[PDB]
C-alpha cells in the first residue's frame, strides 16, 4: 500500500491588544478597586493634599508662612497639569480594522484575537482553500521541512517560533493512502514584501476559519486551535 | 483570555493607595500600572540603545 | 511479633520518605534525563516580570494553581529581588536631566520539576494565551548562574580570587 | 619567597573559610513593610459600608464564582481536546513511521531561551519618538 | 522465622516506588 506524506504548518499570531472587559469583569474590577482603596491606609499625594487643605484653613486665621514653594505643587495646579498633558497627548486607535473593512490579508487586521494564514491554491483535479502544506523526501524531517516551506513559499522574511518538536495535528485521507502532520508555530516578526502579489493569503480568526474552510478534513483545525 | 489574572487586588495589610497610570514605552504601546503619585501618564525615555554616531545625529536632529 | 502473621502491621517508615533534618541544603542536581524518546528534561524556570506587583503575584499564583492541576511536579515558586529604575528626564530647553518617577519591577519564578515535549507545547500554549498585558514571560533551564541571581554578591571571595590572580 | 608562599597558603585558607560559610539570599523588599507606613494607618478613617452595598458585594461575589467555575471548565475542556488530538497524532505518527515518532518525540534545543511579552492597552504608534531621558538603577546592594 | 499474612495486608495495596506522583490528603479530618 503506496503512502503519501505532508507536513503543514499553522502559524499563529499573537494578540497585539488585550480584549475588552465583559461588563461582569468591569464590575468586578471596579469592586476590587474599591475594596483596595478602602483596605489601603494612606498615599503620600493623598497625605500631602490633606495636610494643604487643613494647613490652608488655618492659615486663613492665622496668617504665617508655614510652606512658601509647596502650595499648590500637590494637587490642585499640578493634578490640572497632569490632566492637561493627559489631555494633550492622544494615544493609537485600537480599531485599525473597523475604519478599513475591506482587507482580510492585512497582517493588522485584528490586534485582540489570533489569526492563521490561508492560502488560496488551485490544482488541476482540486481547487482548494488550503491551509500551507508541503513536501518532503524520507530524508528530511518533518520540522526543518515546516521552516523551509515557511522560508520558500511565504516568499518575506518572517521569524516563525515553534512551540513543539511533536506534531499538533495528523488526518489522512485514502484514495492508496496519504497523510498530513499539522505543525502550531508562532509569529514573532514578519516583514511580508510584495503584499500586492496574485496570491491570495488571508490572515483569518477562528469564526472566519469556520467560514472559509469546507473540507471535513480541514474542518478538524479548530480541535486543536484554542478557542480563545 | 488575557483577561484571566488581571483582575485582582493587593492581597498583603500595609500598603499605599495604587493609581491605574498609564505608561507608554519607546514602542507606541500603553499599559495600565498601578503606581503611586497618580500621574495620568508616564513616559519611557531612551538615551543608551544606541552607539557614538547615532547619538550625535540625534543631538544634531534635536 | 516477627513469627505472627500481623508482622509489621504498623510499618509506616516506608509511606513517607520526607526524613531530612537538614538546615538548609538544597538539592539542585536533576540533570536533564534526555533518552532520545521519553525526553524528561530537567528543572526549569518560569519567569514573570511585571512593573505590577498584584498583577504578577496573581500570574504567578494562576501558573502555579494551572501546574498542580496538570499534575506537573512544581519545585519551588519564589520571588526575585527587585529592582529599582529612576526615570531621568531631559528637561525642556536640553542641557538638564530631573527625576521624573521610579519604577519597580517584580520577578516571580516557578521551578518546576519535569516535563515532556508535547505537555510543555500545550503548556507554553496555555501560558503566552492566557498571558496579562504587559508582563515579561520567559521558560529557561535552571543554571548556576540562575541559581545565584538570588543569592548576593561576595566581594572578599571576588578580593581573594583578584590577589591570586 | 617563604613568605610569600606563606602568604599565598593563607590566602587559600581564607578562601577556604568563606567557601565554608553560608549562601543566605537576598531579601526582599516586596515582602517586608517599610517603616513609612506605620504614621498613616490611624488617619485612615473607617467606611460604613451600607447594607445595600453589602448584598450587591455579595451578589457580584456569587457570580463571579460561579463565572470562574465556568471558565475553568471551559478551559479544562479546551486543554482535553487539545491533549486528546495530541495523543491521536502521536498514535498516528507511531502506527506510520516509528523513526519519525522517535525524533519527535524528542524537545529541540531551540526552546531553551523562550522568551515572550503579553499584549499591551494600546497598538504601537508608528513614527513615535520619545524626546529624551536616561536610565540608571537605585536598586540596593 | 517469618509466617505468610492470613489474608490482605491493609498497607500493601498502594505502591511504596515514587511517592511524589501519589497524591496525599493534608486534613486530618
Amino acid at each position: 500500500s503506496p503512502w503519501r506524506l505532508l507536513g503543514a504548518l499553522c502559524l499563529q499570531r499573537p494578540p497585539l491588544v488585550t480584549k475588552p472587559l465583559t461588563p461582569l469583569q468591569e464590575e468586578m474590577a471596579d469592586l476590587l478597586q474599591q475594596i483596595e482603596i478602602e483596605r489601603s491606609l494612606y498615599s503620600d499625594h493623598e497625605l500631602r493634599a490633606l495636610d494643604e487643605a487643613q494647613q490652608l484653613a488655618k492659615k486663613k486665621s492665622d496668617l504665617y508662612e508655614e510652606e512658601d514653594e509647596q502650595n499648590i505643587l500637590l494637587a490642585q495646579d499640578l493634578e490640572d497639569m497632569w490632566e492637561q498633558k493627559f489631555l494633550h497627548f492622544k494615544l493609537g486607535a485600537r480599531l485599525t480594522e473597523a475604519d478599513k473593512k475591506d482587507d482580510r490579508t492585512s497582517l493588522h487586521r485584528k490586534l485582540d484575537r489570533n489569526l492563521i494564514l490561508l492560502v488560496r491554491e488551485k490544482l488541476g483535479d482540486q481547487d482548494i482553500w488550503m491551509l500551507p502544506q508541503s513536501d518532503w523526501q524520507p530524508g528530511e524531517t518533518l520540522r526543518q521541512t515546516a521552516e523551509r516551506t515557511l522560508a520558500t513559499l511565504s516568499e518575506n522574511n518572517m521569524e516563525a517560533k515553534f512551540l513543539g518538536n511533536a506534531p499538533c495535528g495528523h488526518y489522512k485521507f485514502k484514495f492508496l493512502g496519504a497523510k498530513v502532520f499539522f505543525f502550531k508555530a508562532l509569529l514573532l516578526t514578519g516583514d511580508f514584501s510584495q503584499a500586492g502579489k496574485k496570491g491570495h493569503h488571508v490572515w483569518v480568526s477562528k469564526e472566519e476559519l469556520g467560514d472559509y474552510l469546507k473540507p471535513k478534513y480541514l474542518a478538524q483545525v479548530r480541535r486543536f486551535l484554542l478557542d480563545l | 483570555d488575557c483577561n484571566r489574572a488581571l483582575l485582582t487586588r493587593l492581597h498583603r495589610q500595609t500598603y499605599a493607595r495604587l493609581y491605574p497610570v498609564l505608561l507608554v514605552k519607546q514602542d507606541g504601546s500603553t499599559i495600565h500600572i498601578r503606581y503611586r503619585e497618580p500621574r495620568r501618564m508616564l513616559t519611557m525615555p531612551v538615551d543608551l540603545d544606541s552607539l557614538s554616531p547615532e547619538e550625535r545625529r540625534a543631538r544634531f536632529r534635536k | 511479633y516477627r513469627s505472627k502473621p500481623t508482622h509489621g502491621i504498623g510499618r509506616y517508615k516506608h509511606l513517607v520518605k520526607a526524613q531530612e533534618p537538614k538546615k538548609k541544603k538544597g538539592k539542585v542536581e536533576v540533570r536533564p534525563i534526555n533518552l532520545g524518546t521519553d525526553y524528561e528534561y530537567g528543572v526549569l524556570n518560569i519567569h514573570l516580570i511585571a512593573y505590577d506587583m498584584a498583577l504578577a503575584e496573581s500570574y504567578a499564583q494562576y501558573v502555579h494553581n494551572l501546574c498542580n492541576h496538570l499534575a506537573i511536579k512544581v519545585e519551588e515558586s519564589y520571588a526575585m529581588p527587585t529592582k529599582t529604575m529612576e526615570v531621568l528626564q531631559l528637561q525642556e530647553q536640553g542641557s538638564k536631566m530631573f527625576l521624573d518617577a521610579v519604577l519597580t519591577t517584580h520577578e516571580r519564578v516557578v521551578q518546576i520539576s519535569g516535563l515532556s515535549a508535547t505537555f510543555a507545547e500545550i503548556f507554553l500554549e496555555i501560558i503566552h494565551s492566557n498571558l496579562p498585558e504587559g508582563v515579561k514571560l520567559s521558560v529557561r533551564e535552571h543554571t548556576e548562574e540562575d541559581f545565584k541571581g538570588r543569592f548576593k554578591a561576595r566581594p572578599e571571595l571576588e578580593e581573594l580570587l583578584a590577589k591570586l590572580n | 619567597p617563604k613568605k610569600d608562599q606563606a602568604a599565598k597558603d593563607r590566602l587559600k585558607k581564607r578562601i577556604r573559610r568563606l567557601e565554608k560559610a553560608s549562601q543566605e539570599l537576598i531579601p526582599i523588599e516586596d515582602f517586608i513593610t517599610p517603616v513609612k507606613f506605620l504614621n498613616k494607618e490611624r488617619q485612615r478613617p473607617p467606611v460604613e459600608l451600607p447594607f445595600e452595598e453589602s448584598e450587591r458585594r455579595a451578589l457580584l461575589l456569587k457570580r463571579w464564582s460561579l463565572y470562574k467555575q465556568r471558565e475553568h471548565e471551559m478551559e479544562r475542556s479546551a486543554i482535553r481536546s487539545l491533549l486528546e488530538a495530541q495523543e491521536e497524532a502521536l498514535q498516528e505518527l507511531r502506527l506510520s513511521s516509528p523513526e519519525l515518532h522517535a525524533e519527535a518525540t524528542k524537545r529541540d534545543p531551540s526552546l531553551f531561551p523562550f522568551e515572550r511579552q503579553g499584549p499591551d492597552y494600546t497598538p504601537p504608534i508608528s513614527d513615535y519618538q520619545p524626546p529624551e531621558g536616561r536610565y540608571q538603577d537605585i536598586t540596593k546592594v | 522465622r517469618r509466617a505468610a499474612p492470613l489474608g490482605p495486608m491493609p498497607n500493601e495495596d498502594i505502591d511504596v516506588s515514587d511517592l511524589e506522583r501519589l497524591k496525599k490528603y493534608r486534613s486530618f479530618d
